[PDB]
């Protein structure tokens, strides 16, 4: 098996920690959802190729501009996350997260991931966003942002239901192999 | 880690670690607070274990088996003895607080009601100055350590055999040299996330809410100072490149 490194980036409310927890346990924890994620090395076989994919989170480093880049050396694939219940998390992608990752991880594929897709049809979410003249991120808004920033691709998932989670990490593995 | 502490922190949560008849005696809010305190101690136990892999398995193994040039092992594992002393002492205080809280006749049933004062002590005074100095040095030497590791692995056969040998066991899967270095750099930024969630469930006693609020502020002050004191060292960097920063 070949070793590859994945790092997830995005704003504090984007759901990156929950996404790594659910994938690494293959389950949304029923008793206690951890606050933090240390690291994990997943055994993934994609399109007949076996990879050891090391997973890292940048949660807690969003306010520390000199500590945060220490997570980037030798990254093979970036997951750049936003939450579908937070159009504000999508606005910070093009001119904050994107130029940073392009500087520290040149030529590394970026997959833009819309997290919490289950909230797109949640009435409480729609009511809360409507007070700030907002609505959940639309699929075309996510695709257009991924297109604009030069992302390798655009994907959506829900850590809560597990829908789309396995597909995100299998595609990240394929991107890291290219 | 030692077996006694590993077993005490084997469960996925405090609610699964204690006896069910003890859990049933507590309110939901206390259970939520105890689950996050348990995660802080459990991850601190693992962080000390990562430092012991660096000092005992890698560093000492390289000094005892390999013929590396002097100053090479210190370059791979900067500040590891100082980091081990800081975190082993902090872990000792956390585990003693849990041990004193155990019910008589039990080695698993406890409630920690007063964590805030312990966190204020850790993140203030001489111990905070030592954490700040040690992480500013470690994090500024992080990139150099990774490059030195990569260079030795690519060019030295005996170094490559040593690494492959000691990292082969399944229990070292997440703990190669580069993975340990990043686990240590990321440890300090996990503390505000854990303390904020403990504080969210510690409003029942106003003195405790105030102490955890003070601790959260001290940890953020420490992180800001460490972040401001980092400048990556690079082997062979010239003075002109440094003063033109
Ligand atoms: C200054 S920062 O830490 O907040 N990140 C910025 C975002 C904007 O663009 C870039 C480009 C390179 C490097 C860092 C950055």
């Amino acid at each position: 098996a070949i070793r590859k490194k994945l790092v997830i980036v995005g704003d504090g409310a984007c759901g990156k920690t929950c996404l790594l927890i659910v994938f690494s346990k293959d389950q949304f924890p029923e008793v206690y959802v951890p606050t933090v994620f240390e690291n994990y090395v997943a055994d993934i076989e994609v399109d007949g190729k076996q990879v050891e994919l090391a997973l890292w989170d940048t949660a807690g480093q969003e306010d520390y501009d000199r500590l945060r880049p220490l997570s980037y050396p030798d990254t093979d694939v970036i997951l750049m996350c936003f939450s579908i219940d937070s159009p504000d998390s999508l606005e910070n992608i093009p001119e904050k997260w994107t130029p940073e990752v392009k500087h520290f991880c040149p030529n590394v594929p970026i997959i833009l991931v819309g997290n919490k897709k289950d909230l797109r049809n949640d009435e409480h979410t729609r009511r809360e966003l409507a007070k700030m003249k907002q609505e959940p991120v639309k699929p075309e808004e996510g695709r257009d942002m991924a297109n604009r920033i030069g992302a390798f691709g655009y994907m959506e998932c829900s850590a809560k239901t597990k829908d789309g989670v396995r597909e995100v990490f299998e595609m990240a593995t394929r991107a890291a192999l290219q | 880690s030692m077996e006694m502490d590993e077993k005490d922190f084997a469960a996925d949560s405090w609610s699964l670690a204690v006896d069910s008849s003890f859990l049933q005696q507590h309110k939901k809010e206390v259970m939520k607070q105890q689950d996050v305190i348990y995660e802080l101690i459990q991850t601190e136990l693992h962080h000390v274990r990562t430092l012991k892999i660096m000092t005992r398995l890698f560093r000492t193994g390289m000094l005892e088996e390999l013929h590396l040039e002097p100053g090479v092992v210190q370059g791979l594992f900067p500040c590891v003895d100082e980091l081990s002393d800081i975190h082993t002492r902090f872990l000792s205080q956390l585990l003693e607080r849990r041990r004193q809280a155990l019910c008589p006749g039990s080695t698993r049933n406890f409630v920690i009601h007063r964590l805030g004062d312990l966190l204020i002590s850790q993140f203030s005074g001489p111990s905070a100055e030592q954490m700040c100095k040690t992480y500013s040095e470690f994090c500024s030497r992080h990139s150099k350590a990774l490059k030195l590791y990569k260079e030795l692995y690519a060019r030295d056969k005996r170094f490559q055999q040593f690494i492959r040998k000691v990292t082969r066991p399944a229990v070292l899967k997440r703990h190669g040299v580069q993975e340990c270095i990043l686990l240590v750099t990321q440890r300090i930024t996990k503390y505000p996330l854990l303390i904020s969630r403990i504080l969210q469930h510690s409003h029942g006693i106003e003195e405790e809410r105030q102490d955890l609020t003070t601790a959260l502020g001290l940890v953020k002050e420490l992180l800001s100072n460490v972040d401001e004191g980092i400048y990556q060292l690079e082997k062979g960097a010239r003075l002109q490149e440094i003063y033109n920063r």
